[PDB]
């Protein structure tokens, strides 16, 4: 009867894990941001949990889809566009961004849907789910945790989602930054053609034109070498990720999520073999091919163990790669 | 939340206790200082960020947070150092390049580092304000040398910008320390400085030259002394309107005092009977110096210096002298028509402006110009307001009012068609300003007649056109003066609601309206920004590169005006819009124009029936967070008022049928109406349908069929004259004096002869067949022009 | 200032003739009446609440 | 309607911009005219389907070219190359249906019959 103004009161009467999952469903069929505000009001004002009712939402929203992780055959799927599941997947956030006290939560539960969106290669639906969580979310996590007067530690869990989001973000940054130069490096300036009987007038405009297409390519080659540097950094601060790798624990004193650390492995073994096929193809187009091969030392390297996370096929795919760039060594 | 120091260091040190290794620890370090400096824990910000520099060197923005931070410290020669480490890192930063010219500009000025920067500076900012000030004050410290290249400089920037009043007073400065005050007063004579009359600033150094140029060559006639007078005075006028609206009234008081002690000076040297150009000057700025006068009063008593009732008397007065100063007669001397056509605008800028105010003082009385005539227009009179302006500063022989005749005064009410000219005239020299117009606007709604909005948009946008084909559109290139004119409607109306609701407290001797200097905003600083953009757009005088910003500002707001998709207006805005639209069409001769107007009129009309169908089902209407028109819920329509609105919407509708020339569509559409605005349109169809078949030779059919027509005309009028014999009050919704409609029940009785008076058929009993199909009235969508050559258009406007 | 009791009346009956259902409505209408009710009483007094209720 | 249009203009004391715009009306005016006399004396069967006699036409020709004065009879601009741009699109002679009498007041009509 869309009584909205009533319900949060006769919930409160319910048991509790009762009024938080009756709640949540409530909360789950409001899409309009100004009922959502005025829904979480009366739930506090009726003295219901809604840190426990906002977090039982996001989770349920998580959960309505047991989508398998498709094996993916090695064809470049272009980026599968935001569906309105996704949509809904992103939208649910929301209500954990609402209440500052929750961003610990909001930073586990965006992370969480971030790496069903990177194992499904739908990189501007993780960039819009990144987007959602405000960017003071980490300094203001700390500073409620240190206004609790805990001379401790964060807890494991929440340190743990930090370290995540900060490879999350390296991994975007490194995505975009290559898509940026991959537009770039697509666009060259036309080299002008000499049409073959021009006229003394065609031939001065062509000199004209000539000149102008070396400066408009030595602009296009400085704005790509400058791209191309910016790319190389991000993706490094990914494949050499600081203190244990990337999308890796550095607090073992948590509770065992197994499926949480078996989804950063699976996604270790998809991002990271990209990346360095990504890089490679970076230095081999900008003819720097003796760096192509330093890329043989990085994932062989003990520090990192990147060699791991490889297949045996990717392995001889990157070997067969890297021996492209050296017969370019060989011609110069 | 700003997080504590403690939280923050809490924050710190577990996220120092996780990290493996000095260099990650060290990696986190921006973060942490970005957070101390939220804290504005500055020296714990400084150590952060330090610690994470040492780390990660080449990064320019921890460069350029250090810089921010030695910055706020005041250590400014750190901060440069660092600043200079991120632009190295970084040279695409052109806005550090910019602040460390400034920092060193501030340190000191004679480090031959300032030069470097500010040149480097210019380079990357071509023409900033803020590069002109760093090199005016390089240049100030070099003397002579200075001197040539500062003069330099300010040509170039006046160049660049002729608009820009700080450089134009810094020429002028820069020749009164030169001792070259001829050359002042040339650069204050340029006629490209007429613009920069706007600023207080300005027209006082002005003032302040030609005085100093006066007193100067005391004793010689010369030509250009009766020239530097004139525009003395002019610019005398321009201090005190300016320092009568952005200052207090003390300073007003000062302002007019000098400028009384001015007119005064130029009063011996004016003999009445000469025809010169400081002559004709001098009577119009007695004009104005009465209506200044007449405003400082009104102005007293707004800031609670004295009451209303004491005031207004005296202020009335003062417009009254000034609006009977009498126009410069323009004798056209073919050839330089700029000075001259100045002071006539001027002239009617005054008239105009004193006129609106004498009627708003009156409140209607009749009598009130000459009560006030009687009462003040005496030497008593002239003591009493010397002594409420001046106080005893001035004496009655030492003021221009004290010596000035007021005794010859006319009891001359403003007339309402001399005061439509002389707004006309005042349109030239506020340039399309939206207070002004919106202040006419608001006068004419006072006075319950509609202002001639149609006449002054003509004026002000000449290349417009009067209506668009395309609707539908929100290209800002596709703005017509219909657009403008709903506009202008909705601004008065909304202005005059703002008024009454902040009047209902109000002492019933305030003026209704105030003088446009004293006078609040009537306007938001919305509809100004939408008003600014199409001015600036359609005039071409938009400041280059901005073009692109102004065309979004007027896509977004077209929207609004045109009653588009999720348009956001309040359904009494769309009232009042088809009610002026019908109104002005209504009274124009010219066929397209009616047609015009009418269709404008009927697609408001479609886009107001929605609106009253959810105001019968009691559904709200949505409001915009920031709308282009504010919502007054006073004005929201009434269920009891939604019936008259849609019987008026269909009148609009055969009304815009009988302009396209469908006669019978119209007839048919008025009959269903049943109401006396309808019944005194057919009437008039009938009565135009037998002066057609009126030609002195007609067949017999044609004699029945001209009879039927009067009769048909005679029934209706009967049915007004019995509607108003039954309520008198339908007297206010007919669109005519009752008068007119029996003079024309008279005249069609004399034409149909006393021999019919006893035989009438029963009027409605025959047209009960034909149900109910609705019937579209549909505007044609654009079909290819396929010439058929046989109707020639049967209606002529006589 | 100055007398409810005749039109008000008026207009709530005529708008409820509006309704699909005026019996489902007036049920409807109570909901809010009902909880406010309780809200506003104390739990110490439940008779005056119930007293409320009749009079809904 | 070219001739009223520069009639309309026609006041003893016109602007630049005013006097190019009553210039180009006769001149369009003449084009006019000139391809009635030209299609005339292809056709003279044309004289019956005229609006007025043809002496009427030829009368008014030269009263328009009198007012042109001679100083232009060698500068013909191609009257007809420069508006091969508008695609079809149905004009609807739409009658207007009967809506209601909102009231505009801006637009005096231009049209009185002298």
């Amino acid at each position: 009867e869309k009584q909205i103004e009533l319900i949060a009161f006769y919930v409160s009467h319910l048991p509790q894990e009762l009024a938080i999952s009756q709640y949540a469903v409530f909360l789950e069929n409001i899409t309009d941001p100004d009922q959502r505000q005025r829904c979480l009001e009366l739930a506090k004002e009726a003295g219901l949990d809604v840190a426990s009712i906002t977090k039982t939402v996001v989770e349920n929203t998580r959960k309505k889809d047991a989508g398998e992780f498709a094996h993916h055959d090695f064809a470049p799927a272009l980026d599968s566009g935001t569906s309105e599941e996704d949509r809904a997947k992103i939208d649910v956030i929301d209500w954990l961004v609402f209440d500052p006290a929750q961003r610990a939560e909001a930073l586990k539960q965006s992370n969480a849907i971030m790496r069903k969106f990177l194992a499904s290669k739908k990189h501007e639906a993780a960039k819009e789910v990144f987007a959602k969580i405000p960017q003071d979310s980490i300094a203001e996590i700390y500073s409620q945790w240190e206004e609790q007067a805990m001379d401790s530690a964060l807890p494991a869990e929440d340190d743990n989602a930090i370290r995540e989001h900060l490879c999350i973000r390296a991994y975007l940054e490194s995505h975009e930054a290559f898509n940026e130069w991959f537009k770039h490096i697509n666009s060259p300036p036309q080299k002008p053609t000499l049409v073959g009987q021009a006229s003394f007038t065609e031939k001065v405009a062509h000199e004209h034109k000539e000149k102008k297409y070396e400066m408009d390519f030595g602009i296009w080659k400085g704005h790509l070498d400058a791209l191309t540097s910016d790319v190389k950094e991000k993706i490094y601060n990914v494949l050499l990720f600081v203190d244990g790798g990337w999308m890796v624990d550095v607090r073992e004193d948590t509770e065992e999520d197994p499926e949480r650390s078996h989804q950063m492995v699976l996604l270790r073994r998809l991002c990271l073999p990209m990346m360095c096929f990504l890089l490679h193809t970076v230095l081999h187009n900008t003819k720097q091919y003796k760096d192509c091969l330093r890329l043989a030392d990085i994932v062989s390297s003990e520090n990192q163990k990147l060699y791991t996370v490889f297949s045996k096929t990717e392995m001889r795919n990157l070997l067969q790669k890297l021996r492209e760039s050296s017969l370019m060594l060989l011609d110069l | 939340m700003r997080r504590s120091k403690a939280e923050i260091q809490r924050y710190v040190e577990n996220a120092q206790n996780s990290a493996s290794s000095p260099r990650e620890k060290s990696m986190k370090g921006f973060l942490f200082a970005r957070l101390y400096y939220e804290a504005k824990e500055y020296e714990l910000a400084k150590r952060s960020v330090s610690s994470y520099i040492s780390v990660q060197e080449r990064d320019p923005k921890a460069h350029r947070f250090l810089g921010q931070l030695f910055e706020i410290e005041g250590n400014v020669e750190k901060a440069v150092g660092c600043y200079k480490r991120s632009l190295e890192l970084n040279p695409t930063q052109k806005d550090l390049t910019l602040r460390i010219a400034e920092l060193i500009c501030t340190l000191n000025i004679k480090d031959g580092r300032a030069e470097y920067w500010v040149e480097r500076a210019s380079k990357l900012f071509p023409g900033s304000p803020e590069i002109y000030r760093l090199k005016e004050q390089l240049l100030s410290s070099q003397g002579e040398a200075g001197w040539n290249q500062l003069f330099d400089l300010i040509q170039a920037e006046l160049f660049a910008r002729p608009n820009d009043v700080y450089v134009n007073l810094k020429l002028v400065d820069l020749f009164l320390s030169n001792q070259r005050l001829e050359e002042a007063v040339l650069h204050c004579l340029k006629p490209e400085r007429r613009a920069l009359r706007t600023d207080i600033e300005w027209c006082s150094c002005v003032v302040r030259v030609f005085k100093e140029y006066l007193a100067s060559k005391q004793g010689q006639k010369n030509t250009n002394m009766r020239m530097i007078t004139k525009e003395l005075l002019l610019a005398q006028c321009d201090v005190v309107f300016l320092t009568l609206s952005k200052k207090d009234v003390q300073k007003s008081k000062e302002a007019l005092e000098r400028f009384d002690q001015a007119l005064l000076s130029v009063k011996q040297s004016v003999s009445g009977t000469d025809a010169s150009d400081l002559s004709v000057t001098f009577y119009e700025m007695r004009g104005h110096y009465y209506m200044h006068a007449g405003t400082l009063l009104l102005k007293m008593a707004q800031s609670c210096e004295v009451q209303w009732k004491a005031l207004i008397e005296p202020a009335a007065l003062c417009y009254l002298l000034a609006y009977q100063v009498p126009k410069p007669k323009s004798k056209p001397v073919k050839g330089d028509d700029n000075g001259q056509g100045f002071l006539e605008e001027l002239a009617f800028d005054r008239q105009s402006k004193s006129g609106h105010l004498l009627l708003t003082l009156s409140h209607g009385k009749q009598n009130f110009i000459s009560e006030i005539i009687e009462t003040f227009a005496n030497q008593c009179g002239q003591s009493i307001l010397l002594k409420f302006l001046f106080e005893d500063n001035l004496s009655m022989q030492d003021s221009f009012m004290g010596s000035d005749d007021i005794s010859y005064v006319e009891n001359r009410v403003p007339d309402l068609s001399e005061l439509s000219q002389h707004d006309n005239g005042s349109l030239r020299i506020h340039n399309g300003d939206l207070q002004h117009l919106t202040w006419l606007g608001l006068q004419w709604h006072f006075l319950s007649t509609l202002p001639p909005l149609r006449k002054w948009l003509k004026q002000i946008f000449p290349r417009v056109p009067q209506e668009t084909s395309r609707l539908e559109s929100n290209i800002p290139e596709s703005i017509c003066l219909l657009d403008l004119e709903v506009f202008l409607l909705a601004v008065v109306q909304t202005s005059y609601l703002q008024l009454q609701d902040n009047n209902t407290t109000a002492d019933p001797n305030r003026p209704r309206c105030l003088p446009l200097p004293i006078c609040k905003q009537l306007f938001t600083d919305r509809q100004r920004s939408w008003w600014d953009a199409v001015y600036s757009l359609i005039t071409k005088k938009a400041l280059p590169g901005t073009s692109a910003k102004l065309r979004s500002v007027i896509q977004h707001d077209l929207t609004t005006l045109r009653a588009q998709e999720k348009h956001g207006l309040q359904p009494a805005v769309l009232v009042n819009w088809a009610r002026g639209l019908h109104k002005t069409g209504y009274s124009l001769n010219s066929f397209y124009d009616q047609k015009e107007y009418m269709g404008r009129c009927v697609h408001y009309w479609k886009k107001l029936l929605p609106l009253l169908d959810l105001v019968k089902q009691k559904k709200s209407i949505p409001e915009p967070v920031d709308p282009l028109f504010k919502h007054f819920h006073n004005k929201d329509i009434k269920v009891s008022e939604v019936k008259d609105l849609e019987d008026e919407a269909c009148i609009a509708f055969a009304t815009l049928d009988l302009v396209d020339g469908k006669t019978e569509d119209a007839i048919i559409a008025f009959e269903s109406v049943k109401n006396v605005v309808a019944y005194w349109n057919l009437a008039l169809i009938y009565q135009r349908k037998a002066e057609e078949i009126e030609n002195d030779c007609l067949p017999a059919e044609e004699q029945e069929e001209f009879q039927e027509c009067l009769l048909k005309c005679k029934g209706f009028l009967k049915m007004i004259c019995d509607e108003y014999s039954a309520y008198p009050s339908i007297a206010t919704s007919l669109p005519v004096p009752v008068e007119t409609v029996f003079e024309m029940l008279d005249s069609v009785k004399q034409s149909l002869g006393e021999a019919m008076d006893d035989h009438s058929p029963a009027f409605m009993e025959n047209h009960s067949v034909l149900t109910t199909s609705a019937i579209k009235h549909s505007t044609p969508s654009p079909t290819k022009l396929t010439i058929s050559p046989s109707k020639s258009a049967r209606f002529s406007p006589k | 200032l100055d007398s409810p009791s005749f039109t008000e009346d008026i207009t709530l009956s005529a708008v409820m003739l509006q309704e699909e259902d005026p019996g489902e409505a007036a049920t409807m209408s109570m909901y809010p009446d009902f909880l406010k009710s309780f809200l506003e009483h104390p739990s110490s007094a439940v008779f005056e609440l119930i007293e409320q209720y009749e009079a809904t």
